[PDB]
DNA sequence: ACTTGTCGGTGGTCTGCTCTAACGTCACGGCCAACCGATCGGA
DNA sequence: TCCGATCGGTACCGGACATGTAAAGAGCAGACCACCGACAAGT
């Protein structure tokens, strides 16, 4: 039982204190609050919904590929906009 | 034959390392250097290489290099 | 008032399978190029 | 009894290093992910 406050702050912390991109099978193994989703296909929707949240506050995610061997895209927080 | 160099010859080495791109991770070439201590990095440029001329003994830091090391437990 | 599990849609990317109808039809390439001794199988 | 084949072996320490080609293309489908609409129940 995670409030939502204190998973945005979670997941917000994570995305901007890594350097690389983060799939997210990572973050739903890695922040709390995401190992609670009965199914994959709802955390996909809570992920999405909270992602679409967070762009909605100015807050400036960048999409990418985990890397340059890799085909799987990431997130990441800039930290300098 | 000591004293005067008689038999005195000289030998030149070359030690080379490269940053190259990996998969995990981009390798870049600087003076970070996280754990060591202050005296170690004196004869190092701002770019984190020797100065020409810098006599190097054993064990001395000649090319600072750090690279990515991934999600480690 | 706010939020979430459940439901359905687009478009892109990575991955795999099936198809194409003038006539076609049995490969070069060859090392090896030592030296001695012991043993099994044909003539 | 003789002899063309076949298999077994032949010193040690030091050192050194990493490949060189591709006769194609198209149509359809499956799995997965970044972007989204609703809707009632719990918070």
């Amino acid at each position: 039982a995670v409030s939502k406050v204190e998973r945005l702050m979670n997941l917000v912390i994570a995305l901007l204190s890594t350097r690389t991109y983060l799939p997210a099978e990572k973050i739903r193994t890695t922040v709390a609050g995401y190992a609670d989703s009965p199914s994959d296909e709802a955390f996909s929707r809570m992920f999405e919904r909270d992602k679409n949240e967070l762009r909605d506050l100015g807050i400036p995610l960048e999409t990418g590929r985990v890397s340059k061997w890799d085909s799987t895209e990431g997130y990441r927080i800039n930290r300098d906009s | 034959l000591v004293e005067e160099d008689v038999l005195t010859s000289i030998h030149i080495e070359e030690h080379e390392i490269d940053a190259r791109d990996t998969k995990l991770g981009a390798e870049e070439i600087t003076r970070d250097i996280p754990n060591v201590s202050d005296e170690v990095l004196a004869d190092l440029d701002e770019r984190g290489i020797v100065r020409i001329g810098a006599e190097v003994r054993d064990g001395d830091i000649l090319v600072g290099k750090v690279t990515p090391k991934g999600e480690t437990e």
